């Protein structure tokens, strides 16, 4: 019973703590993701190939 | 003034071209990846190389007699054909022998011993082929007229006799090796069937193909002289070349490995 | 100073080549013991390994819910599975474990070396078992090979407990791996020569099927 | 009231929790990101494919300079590479023979390992005599080590198949914390970009959040209906992507508290083994069991590439420190450095 | 009386007579004891009997051709000589095979199948000898006109070439058995005696079979005699060192 009640109460605190969590809207999260992508869309050698001058992999 | 080719010569040339193409394809597949550096695959590659040499020599000889007017260079071509045929027989014997030291030393295979064995055996096979190809370009030639020519226009009698003897001895060795392999296969098949006969059909097919492809030439060469009807040589040599169209498929295509690469 | 780096690389390469040459000499085996079926007597942190030898061909054996770490033994030569012959229906648990290990969906080139063990207890119990109704509807195999001093009931039980782990083994294997009963009892000393022969047999069968004869 | 009231109250709490979760979501990002340009084709190919291993490989961690690389296979061999001239600076002989994890220090000094030996041993590369010798054997778990990253030169988070996650120390060696709450096997853990958080994916069809300094779970991410095998953060420390065995990659957000986008196509029904974001956070790299190293578009949710070439199963994946390589390790003892 | 024999025929007759006497004294010992039925015991009997028949036929042919007009009798006697010379070669392979099987199947050879194996080996050997030795009194014959017969008078070239091919094939089936024996001996667990036996066989019965392919006919009989002489030496030497070494023979003979 002690183990069962312990696990039950622990689940209780975990659930109540994770219930009262701010939920930011997806819209501005996607906006931030787009902003990061555009701000770092240029430093993407995997998407923008570069010549052998600065490509030691030859 | 050059001779007019006959139909049989055209048939021989086209068979040589087909053999050359098939063996070139097989060797290209084998050499395509460094991951096929295995003893059995190495021997298969050696067989393919020997057959490619045979086909290329045959086609070059045909093109150097009836199209490009000349005869002095054809002797080297016949020597190359002899070397290639001896190499092919030796390589087939090598493959058959290695097929038994892997079915009997199953607990010691994958070791430097196998590498040393295959290296030494391949070296001996190619040395013998080189010797037999060099012999017709040495003191024992019928061109000088101090010897008896045989059923082959530039060849002689002694060379054909020694070649036939060597081939017969190798045939005996191969017969014994299968016999042993058939014994082992029958034992395993019986053990499997204990807890309720395709293990011999392949051996019979392979042996019958090899016999029906090689034996007639030697058999009708031994009891013959340089006066037989011309068509006899072509009729007896056609199966010898045809053998190179059945060796590579059996020994490098029925395998489940190369088949996938071929499908690509 | 790149010359020193290249020399070190070559030295490490040759050392690795020597280590690989040493490595590619021995075989590997796995022991899926039922838990108490004499895992200590058949030996003749968590991972425990043993290294015996037969005819100078050094082997390699090692012991271990189990739904995952089977992935680490995809190249073992064979599995030395050890059953207990005393049945309580724990024999059903052993049969279920064997069934799960059979249709693993990943281990399709592994053969099992069965070691039915503790026959003396079975003989004592049968002479002095019957839970499965299928036992009554059974007959001794026509090709029985009983050792001297055996009772018909004892032989019936012995060959019925071995007919449950093969009735499923040779059902779905596409001729890639087989089972090999080797009845033993706490009483034997040459089980080490029932492993060597079976390993040789498995490798020979694999080579034969590779050549496409049988 | 041994357990009744607690289960009923937990049930109603979860009910209102996911009520708010679905209510707090406007719509998926697909329509928001559909307007963006579909860059399309991706070009990659091998440069200096590395070979020399004796058995199949399981893990690899890129150094901090995008040059070094360490991998381990089932032969007790942990060796250091250099994907510029294919040399071998250091080779480490292990003790066990079934390692299943690898890691690299942030300072490039220490190297860890582990696997099915229930241990997280590490080795030092600053020996006076020049060789490599074993270090403090941090042990105490009850299972097989799955992944062990490096928070710092002194702290080493770990995992286990016994539903445990506890960081250790090198000075003495003690589990100062023990994160718990999963039910199955903790397959892998992704270390936060700022070293102030981490996530893990269990085998019970879930991958919950985890703190860094109090070991208090603070979110749930009920996802795939099957096992999980990989997880990795987003370069901005805001989201992570999770693999599975049902051939369905998907990305989860730390703010939506629910599923965001799926990457499932019915053409292949094999299993995944790894995931890795592109340096720009726009392409998702899969590790499909069919030997194909597929690449997906992070936002278009479309097959942006079918680059492949391996023969055995593909297990490892990742990206260099700064857009230098996409090294992929398979079971054929070959490390294929791709660019 | 007209033939007026020469030295070579006398030497051939002497060799045949010694072979016959030795063969008789060796087969008498074997047949005296009625309990000899082991595979070796039955196997060596065929070799001894065939070699005895060879010697007896040689001596009788020499005596008859030079004492009476044994034209047809000489033909039949040459046929029997071919019979016996083929039997003495087709049987050694059988015993070598039996020894190899007994040495490899260390604890499994001893069974009922051994008797059937020996019986079938004997049947095959004698059937092959009959097939090869029937031709001289069959369709192929030099005494018919326009047949370009071989080295010796009543032997068609085709017949002797077929015999040479058949023997050369049998020289391979027996060549690898010696290598297999060496392999088994060196692996599981002597070489000199096997090597000596192989060398004796090859040296003393190869020359005749290679001296009909090269030459065709119309050659001096001196080479024919010098090339056929080693056959009698082989025929004599075989039983001397093959079966007259173990106690099996001396133990029975002394008592
Ligand atoms: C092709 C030729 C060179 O090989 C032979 C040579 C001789 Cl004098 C006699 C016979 C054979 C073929 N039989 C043979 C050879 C070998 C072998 C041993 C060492 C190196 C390579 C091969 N091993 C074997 N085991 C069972 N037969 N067998
Ligand atoms: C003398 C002649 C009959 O023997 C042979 C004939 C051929 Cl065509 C090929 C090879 C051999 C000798 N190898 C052989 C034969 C037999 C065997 C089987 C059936 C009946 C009698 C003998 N069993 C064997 N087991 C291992 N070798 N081996
Ligand atoms: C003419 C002789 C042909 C010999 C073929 C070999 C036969 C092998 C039989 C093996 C039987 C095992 O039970």
């Amino acid at each position: 019973n002690t183990a069962s009640i312990a696990q039950a109460r622990k689940l209780v605190e975990q659930l109540k703590m994770e219930a009262n969590i701010d939920r930011i809207k997806v819209s501005k999260a996607a906006a931030d993701l787009m902003a990061y992508c555009e701000a770092h869309a240029k430093e993407d050698p995997l998407l923008t190939p570069v010549p052998a001058s600065e490509n030691p992999f030859r | 003034p050059l001779p007019s080719p006959k139909a049989w010569d055209v048939v021989l040339c086209i068979s040589g071209t087909l053999v050359s193409c098939e063996n070139a394809l097989v060797v290209a597949i084998i050499v395509g990846t460094p991951a096929f550096r295995a003893p059995m695959f190495l021997l298969v590659g050696s067989l393919a190389v020997a057959d490619l040499l045979a086909g290329l020599g045959l086609v070059l000889h045909f093109a150097a007699v009836f199209c490009i007017g000349s005869a002095e260079m054809s002797l080297v071509l016949v020597g190359v054909l002899a070397m290639a045929f001896t190499a092919s027989i030796g390589s087939l014997l090598a493959i058959t022998v290695d097929r038994y030291l892997s079915l009997y030393n199953a607990l010691t295979y994958y070791s430097e011993t196998t590498v040393t064995r295959t290296y030494v055996m391949l070296a001996l096979v190619w040395g013998g082929a080189l010797g037999l190809g060099l012999l017709p370009v040495l003191a024992w030639n019928c061109l000088d007229g101090l010897t008896t020519c045989g059923v082959v226009y530039p060849l002689s009698k002694n060379h054909l006799v020694v070649l036939a003897i060597a081939f017969f001895m190798v045939f005996g060795i191969m017969l014994q090796l299968y016999a042993q392999i058939c014994r082992i296969v029958c034992r395993h098949a019986q053990q499997i069937a204990l807890q309720r006969r395709k293990g011999i059909a392949t051996l019979a097919v392979v042996l019958g193909a090899f016999a029906a492809c090689w034996l007639p030439f030697t058999v009708y060469c031994l009891l013959g002289d340089a006066h037989s009807p011309p068509l006899y040589t072509y009729l007896t040599l056609l199966p010898a070349t045809y053998n190179s169209m059945i060796n590579p498929i059996i020994y490098a295509f029925r395998n489940q490995d190369v088949q996938k690469v071929l499908w690509a | 100073e790149d010359k020193a780096a290249v020399e070190r690389s070559k030295m490490i390469e040759k050392q690795l080549q020597k280590d690989k040459q040493v490595y590619r000499a021995t075989h590997r085996l796995l022991l899926l013991g039922a838990g108490e079926s004499g895992k200590s007597t058949i030996v003749k942190s968590g991972i425990f390994e043993t290294k015996f030898q037969v005819d100078k061909v050094n082997f390699h054996m090692f012991d271990v819910e189990r739904r995952k770490w089977i992935q680490c033994f995809n190249d073992v030569t064979a599995i030395i599975f050890v059953v207990a012959s005393s049945s309580t229906n724990r024999l059903q648990e052993a049969l279920n474990l064997f069934k799960s290990i059979w249709n693993n969906r990943w281990l399709r080139t592994i053969s099992v070396i069965l070691f039915l063990n503790k026959q003396d207890l079975l003989a004592e119990k049968v002479l002095a078992e019957d839970y499965f109704p299928e036992f009554a509807r059974y007959t001794t195999p026509e090709d029985a090979t009983p050792e001297p001093g055996e009772d018909p009931r004892v032989t019936r039980a012995k060959y019925f407990i071995r007919d449950e782990f093969l009735r499923i083994s040779t059902a779905s294997g596409d001729g890639r791996h087989y089972c090999y009963p080797h009845f033993t009892c706490a009483v034997d000393t040459e089980n080490i020569r029932r492993v060597f022969n079976d390993c040789r047999d498995i490798i020979q069968r694999m080579h034969l099927r590779q050549y496409e004869l049988l | 009231s041994e357990l009744d009231q607690l289960r009923q109250e937990a049930e109603q709490l979860k009910n209102q929790i996911r009520d708010a979760r679905k209510a707090c979501a406007d719509a998926t990002l697909s329509q928001i990101t559909n307007n963006i340009d579909p860059v399309g084709r991706i070009q990659m190919r091998t440069r200096r494919t590395l070979r020399g291993h004796l058995a199949k490989i399981y893990a690899m961690h890129w150094g901090t300079d995008s040059r070094l690389l360490v991998s381990a296979s089932q032969d007790g061999k942990l060796i250091i590479w250099d994907s510029y001239t294919t040399n071998k600076v250091h080779a480490i002989p292990l003790r066990s023979s079934w390692v299943m994890t690898c890691a690299y220090a942030p300072s490039g000094n220490y190297v860890a390992c582990g696997g099915l030996d229930n241990i997280c041993s590490i080795y030092n590369l600053k020996t006076r005599e020049g060789n490599v010798r074993v270090s403090r054997e941090l042990a105490g778990h009850t299972g097989y080590l799955s992944c062990c990253r490096f928070l710092d030169d002194n702290q080493i988070v770990t995992s286990s198949g016994d539903t445990t996650c506890a960081l250790w120390d090198i000075e003495t060696g003690q589990q100062t914390t023990t994160f718990t709450g999963h039910t199955g096997d903790v397959m892998s853990l992704s270390l936060a970009p700022d070293t102030r958080l981490f996530v893990s994916g269990a085998c019970d069809a879930s991958a919950k959040l985890w703190d860094v300094r109090e070991g208090m779970c603070r979110q749930t991410f009920t996802g795939h209906e099957s096992d999980i095998n990989a997880i990795c953060f987003f370069p901005n420390g805001n989201a992570f992507a999770t693999g599975s065995d049902d051939a369905t990659c998907r990305l989860f957000d730390l703010r939506a508290d629910q599923e965001l986008m799926t990457y499932s196509h019915d053409n292949i029904i094999c299993g995944i083994t790894s995931v890795s974001f592109s340096k720009s956070g726009r392409l998702l790299l899969a590790g499909y069991d069919d030997f194909n190293c597929n690449v997906w578009d992070a936002l278009k949710a479309d097959r942006a590439g079918v680059l492949a070439g391996h023969d055995n199963r593909v297990s490892c994946l990742g990206v260099t420190d700064d857009g230098m390589a996409v090294a992929t390790g398979s079971w054929d003892s070959f490390l294929k450095i791709w660019n």
